[PDB]
DNA sequence: CCCCCC
């Protein structure tokens, strides 16, 4: 299927799992919108015309925002064309990590059905961390067991259908590169690139893409406007 | 969840007993485990287990709604519920949005309670829609709502009707608030009569703050469960949730930020930070501290004296 | 202050509290009921009963103002 | 059909962990579970099984119109100062938490005694005809002063009653005597902040026993925490918890919760976050040796500074 | 081991 370089040229100078990590209002969901637009806009406009699945474990997917971004990306925007472009987009709502696991196991049966769905946004994987870590008790194995099962199902899905998994992890800890890992080690091993977000005081945003297999850091600067994400 | 009679059609008690005896207690264990080996070591039919798994994923998992269908359904089911404040509407691009968690961050006497009261008065009277006010710090005074409605209109029957639209529920710790929100979710499920369209929770931070602190992370979990309830109310039940949050200064940068920490900072879809003028009491600067469809940091002036 | 051994606490619960360095009324009341839920087990309904139990041993006794009037005379 | 997560219910953390390890993520899957079955499957004790079943099966919706009618019937505690009554909406409100902030020696305790006197004022005289609960932490509750205030209030009620020419007023004042007023003030002396927390925990039971109490006063919430408590995070947690307890008590038992607070260097003490605690905030401050009361925060009246004074008759304008 | 906290 499609390559990672064409998904967004600036981040990727080169079946991957990528993580977006950063505080609120740093553009993680907006970068996800930009990738969604680059994947669902038609070939005529300049998009890949491939279906994108978005998992709201956090319930912040603004449909109006995605439609605004699309309408601005098109040279000429119309209701019918926007509906066609959104027909490629799919949304799943997950209320709990158990609900996320069941949704993933059912999503296998739609990934088998849809060959063109190449990208899988999961916003945000950490949304059920705290809950998972209290009802599992003090035993680290129990508390992250369900999220470990979600991580294993995610790697199975991204390996079988060659999906590009763009996960968003909310930075919730300070670590006494602002990144303290907190998810299960069964998820960390899957991540290929970690992209850390920040905002400069507020239109300018800094992204740091660290490749784990090479531990290589690349710096990007981008802005968000009514168009979407524009890389400087 | 666990396997019980009536959970899904086609199961029987001896099936549940055999699954329990074969280290399969829950739906996740039923569907994650290999069907062939449990079928061969259990005596259950392979086709029966396949059908059981299929119906379990059909019931307990969330079907992926198409983007176009969702877009056309929220083009009508959503609503830009006007705050009743012109300048705050212009800051929020005509006001609230149904289906989002809106957080009115501010300090003491910052106007978050007053903004929520004007919101409830305008929704109950202007749009004739019911409001739920989950009072947690005692801020809601029905006299102030009556004053707002009198400012809006001078018809006594209209004011009385609008006051009857606003339903006041008091919840002062996290468990009362969660019970209230879950009762509202059940009420809306039964209703789907004038349903509740705005859920004002003033304030989340008042009931969440006692949970935080110390060597316990169940405070973070209760905060996140409250967030899940608010977001299910907002998105799944399609009603505008307006929580109010306190404001705190980070002890590393000296910058104002929403309370309840980083974990809660991701919770509201929209966030309005209200603060006082450094150089009148009524006038307050309103910033879009967080948003999903509008640039962050836009400043507007809201004068509480203009309504009331 | 007053140690929980003589408040009326059960021996197993006294041991559980002592394992977390909880010995006096100050050590007990200063924690949120959710922290007490974590350390002692029990429910929020079940820990408010215990908080009332410890408070009754180390809370002020009610004194009507007429009582102060009688005492001062 | 809605599903209520066990993390939301006030179940025991160990019991919740064991219930979700057994696989109970939502409480709906336990309503039809027998307690014996629950204990045999999960592994919790019989008492814990009964308690968790009770909790899961346990879980007022008064409209704002009914709330307004309650506010009208549940009269405000008249402050005897016309200015504060006007800017407090008729006096100290029931079902609300007022915070009298101010520097030492400005008249917070005098206001507390005045309100403790004015709660026992009969309903036909504009009062609420209830008892008062005083929680003095600073050791400044002077019984002679509250006796003098009660005498002055009794004289004022006599004057207005004999201006009205009503037998009902005389009958209602018959039981409004000095001995009844001083026997209707339940005074607690919380030596330190743990005593205060314990008394606040015992207040719901005390008021369920004493159902006619309408006012609870905390004469000094800054004193027990600014002293003998060197942890700021612990102070914040305790203050947030106690504020929630006070507002819950006021609304559940139809009370007015007064909270007196000291000034720090200008700004009310106990941190800026504590300003979110009380519903109303009145700073009492000095200007050219004259007393001004400022309504810093109030969800019903605009910020405004009014004139008041302390006289032998009590708390006057 | 981070969590929150002016
Ligand atoms: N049309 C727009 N023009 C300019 N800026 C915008 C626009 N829409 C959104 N933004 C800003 O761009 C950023 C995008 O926010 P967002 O991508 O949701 O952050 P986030 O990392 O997802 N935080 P969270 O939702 O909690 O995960 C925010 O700072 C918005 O204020
Ligand atoms: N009727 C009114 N007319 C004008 N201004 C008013 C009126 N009622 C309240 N205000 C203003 O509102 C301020 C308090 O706002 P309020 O919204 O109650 O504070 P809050 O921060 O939202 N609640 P809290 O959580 O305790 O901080 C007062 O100081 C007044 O300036
Ligand atoms: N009988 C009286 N006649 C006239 N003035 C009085 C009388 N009693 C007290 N005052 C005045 O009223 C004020 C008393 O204030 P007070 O109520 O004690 O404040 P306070 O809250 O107790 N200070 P603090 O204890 O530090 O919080 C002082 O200005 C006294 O001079």
């Amino acid at each position: 299927r499609s390559s990672l370089k064409e998904i967004e040229p600036n981040l990727f100078a080169d079946g991957d799992i990528l993580e977006f990590h950063g505080p609120e209002g740093t553009g993680k969901t907006e970068m996800l919108y930009h990738l969604t637009a680059r994947c669902i806009l038609p070939k005529s406009e300049g998009g890949l015309e491939v279906e994108v699945l978005f998992i709201d474990t956090d319930y912040h997917f603004d449909m109006l925002r995605l439609v605004t971004i699309l309408e601005h990306r098109l040279s000429q925007s119309s209701e019918e064309i926007i509906k066609y472009c959104l027909g490629r987009f799919f949304l799943v709502y997950c209320s709990s990590s158990t609900h996320l696991l069941l949704t993933l196991y059912s999503l296998e049966s739609m990934f088998c059905s849809h060959p063109s769905l190449c990208l899988l946004i999961l916003d945000s994987l950490s949304a059920f961390y705290w809950i998972d870590r209290v009802n599992g008790g003090e035993s680290v194995n129990l508390q992250e067991s369900t999220l470990r099962k979600c991580s294993q199902c995610l790697e199975k899905l991204v390996n079988d259908y060659r999906l590009v998994l763009f996960a968003t992890t909310q930075t919730i800890m300070q670590k006494a590169i602002d990144y303290r890992p907190y998810l299960c080690k069964a998820w960390q091993q899957l991540v290929k690139h970690r992209m850390f977000f920040s905002k400069q005081d507020s239109n300018q945003f800094s992204l740091v893409s660290r490749c784990l297999k090479s531990n290589s850091l690349k710096k990007h600067f981008f802005i968000i406007g009514e168009s979407g994400v524009e890389f400087c | 969840g666990v396997l019980r009679v009536g959970l899904c059609p086609g199961l029987t008690e001896e099936m549940i007993q055999l699954l329990r005896s074969h280290r399969i207690k829950t739906v996740v264990d039923l569907v994650s485990a290999d069907l062939e080996e449990v079928a061969q070591k259990c005596g259950l039919s392979y086709k029966a287990l396949v059908a059981l798994r299929r119906v379990l994923l059909a019931q307990f998992s969330a079907f992926p709604v198409n983007g176009a269908d969702l877009y056309e359904e929220l083009k009508t089911s959503t609503a830009i519920l006007s705050t009743g404040i012109g300048s705050l509407d212009k800051l929020l691009d005509a006001g609230l949005y149904t289906g989002e968690v809106t957080e009115i961050v501010g300090g003491p006497g910052s106007g978050k309670t007053q903004v929520c009261l004007c919101m409830a008065a305008n929704v109950a009277h202007g749009l004739q829609q019911n409001v739920l006010y989950v009072d947690s710090n005692g801020g809601l005074t029905a006299s102030r709502l009556l004053q707002l409605l009198q400012a809006k209109t001078q018809d006594e029957e209209e004011q009385a009707e609008a006051l009857r639209r606003i339903q006041v529920v008091h919840a002062f710790d996290i468990f009362q608030m969660l019970d209230v929100l879950q009762e509202l979710r059940g009420t809306v499920a039964q209703q789907v009569s004038g349903t509740v369209k705005v859920v004002v929770v003033d304030s989340v931070t008042a009931v969440v703050s006692p949970l935080l602190g110390g060597q316990q992370r169940e405070g973070l979990a209760l905060m996140m469960q409250l967030a899940r309830e608010l977001k299910t109310l907002a998105r799944d039940l399609g009603m505008a949730v307006v929580v109010t949050n306190h404001i705190t200064r980070d002890r590393d940068s000296g910058r104002l930020k929403p309370a309840l920490g980083r974990s809660w900072s991701f919770v509201p879809s929209t966030r309005i930070l209200l603060d006082t003028i450094e150089g009148s009491g009524g006038r307050r600067m309103a910033c879009l501290a967080k948003s999903s469809r509008q640039p962050t940091g836009f400043q507007e002036m809201v004068d509480i004296g203009t309504w009331g | 202050s007053k140690k929980l051994k003589r408040v009326g606490l059960s021996q197993e619960l006294c041991d559980r509290l002592s394992r977390h360095q909880i010995l006096t009324c100050q050590d007990f009341l200063c924690l949120s009921p959710l922290e007490l839920m974590k350390v002692t087990g029990l429910s929020y309904r079940g820990v408010h009963e215990l908080l009332c139990m410890v408070s009754r041993a180390c809370a002020p006794k009610m004194q009507t103002a007429y009582g102060i009037k009688a005492q001062r005379s | 059909e809605m599903q209520r997560d066990l993390v939301s219910f006030p179940l025991s953390p160990a019991v919740r962990v064991k219930l979700v390890s057994a696989g109970f993520q939502t409480a709906e899957e336990l309503l039809e579970v027998k307690p014996s079955e629950l204990s045999k499957e999960v592994g919790i004790s019989k008492a814990e099984a009964l308690e968790t079943l009770q909790i899961i099966r346990r879980e007022k919706k008064c409209t704002a119109l009914e709330l307004l009618e309650q506010e009208h019937t549940q009269g405000f505690i008249i402050t005897f100062c016309s200015a504060l009554d006007d800017i407090l909406g008729g006096g100290v409100p029931l079902m609300k938490t007022t915070e009298i902030c101010g520097a030492p020696g400005v008249g917070k305790t005098q206001l507390c005694m005045q309100l403790a006197v004015d709660v026992q004022i009969p309903e036909c005289f504009g009062g609420v005809a209830g008892e008062a609960v005083f929680i003095d932490t600073e050791g400044s509750f002077m019984v002679d002063r509250v006796v003098d205030l009660a005498t002055a209030c009794i004289q004022h009620l006599q004057l207005i009653a004999e201006k009205h020419k009503g037998e009902e007023h005389r009958k209602a004042l018959e039981d409004f005597t000095l001995d009844n007023i001083l026997s209707h003030i339940y005074y607690f002396r919380c030596r330190d902040y743990t005593e205060l927390l314990a008394q606040v925990y015992l207040l719901p039971d005390f008021l369920s026993e004493h159902s006619k109490v309408r006012l609870v006063i905390v004469d000094g919430i800054a004193f027990p925490f600014r002293h003998d408590l060197d942890d700021l995070s612990l102070r914040t947690r305790l203050l947030n918890g106690l504020a929630q307890q006070m507002i819950s008590l006021a609304n559940n038992h139809r009370l007015a919760v007064i909270l007196t607070n000291q000034m720090t260097t200008l700004v009310p003490a106990l941190g800026e976050s504590w300003g979110h605690a009380a519903t109303i905030r009145l700073i009492f401050h000095w200007d050219r040796k004259q007393r001004l009361a400022t309504l810093y925060k109030s969800p019903s009246q605009k910020e405004c500074t009014v004139l008041f004074q302390i006289k032998p008759q009590g708390f006057r304008d």
